[PDB]
């Protein structure tokens, strides 16, 4: 379970 | 709002 | 596993908060809505974009791409910000700025 | 999007790409009028970033795109980064979009609208097509 962004610390796999 | 000039096409719709 | 150069689209059903809870439990809050579990999924890079449904014929903003499974599993529903529960805040803000 | 399909070019005219100064795409958003975009709060947009409207193919210049600048960022003050709750942010543009065949607005609902479980809806974006 994680945010579906690309760049950042809340994003999946960083 | 909500009515594009170019109509979308979708598979199965 | 890289980005598509051209814009993608996919069809998907809304869930009730009761069924969505069968997968995600207590992570589901009142300002959230789920769609998917149907063979498709949003994935990293889609964050902040639209989920739209027809109302009185017009395409209408029902969700904002928010979060879900870390492998983008097409068996699991995706989670979206619920615009109905946030739309009065939108209105105040526009009105005052 | 995993298991989706290419869109008809120009058919989702409210879809925008949010980019940094080097031109790297990090999130999407939606136009709601000539001056305002709706996106997610976790994206962390600031006034350094750019709003790109009217674009289809990110690898080609066969498009008339508009690069728009951000006047201010309104993050929802109930946004909780542990629960990812109240995940909404508004972007006011310092230069207005000019609406056309490939650039215009999505409707906003009433608070009172009802979208019933099991309705077929639609999602769009330029995210990963596989893990």
């Amino acid at each position: 379970a994680c945010a579906w962004c690309l760049r950042g610390t809340i994003c999946c796999s960083g | 709002c909500g009515v594009p000039a170019i109509q979308p096409v979708l598979s199965g719709l | 596993a890289n980005t598509p150069d051209r814009l993608q689209q996919a069809s998907l059903p809304l869930l009730s908060n009761t069924n969505c809870k069968k997968y995600w439990g207590t992570k589901i809050k009142d300002a959230m809505i789920c769609a998917g579990a149907s063979g498709v999924s949003s994935c990293m890079g889609d964050s902040g974009g639209p989920l739209v449904c027809k109302k009185n014929g017009a395409w209408t903003l029902v969700g904002i791409v928010s979060w879900g499974s870390s492998t983008c599993s097409t068996s699991t529903p995706g989670v979206y910000a619920r615009v109905t529960a946030l739309v009065n805040w939108v209105q105040q803000t526009l009105a005052a700025n | 999007i995993v298991n989706g399909e290419e869109a008809v070019p120009g058919s989702w005219p409210w879809q925008v790409s949010l980019q940094d100064k080097t031109g790297f795409h990090f999130c999407g958003g939606s136009l709601i009028n000539e001056n305002w975009v709706v996106t997610a709060a976790h994206c962390g947009v600031t006034t350094s970033d750019v709003v790109v409207a009217g674009e289809f193919d990110q690898g080609s210049s066969s498009e008339k795109i508009q690069k728009l600048k951000i006047a201010k960022v309104f993050k929802n003050s109930k946004y909780n980064s542990l629960t990812i709750n109240n995940d909404i942010t508004l972007l006011k543009l310092s230069t207005a979009a000019s609406f056309s065949q490939t650039v215009s607005a999505v409707c906003l609902p009433s608070a009172s609208d009802d979208f019933a479980a099991g309705t077929t809806c639609v999602t769009t974006g330029w995210g990963l097509t596989r893990y």
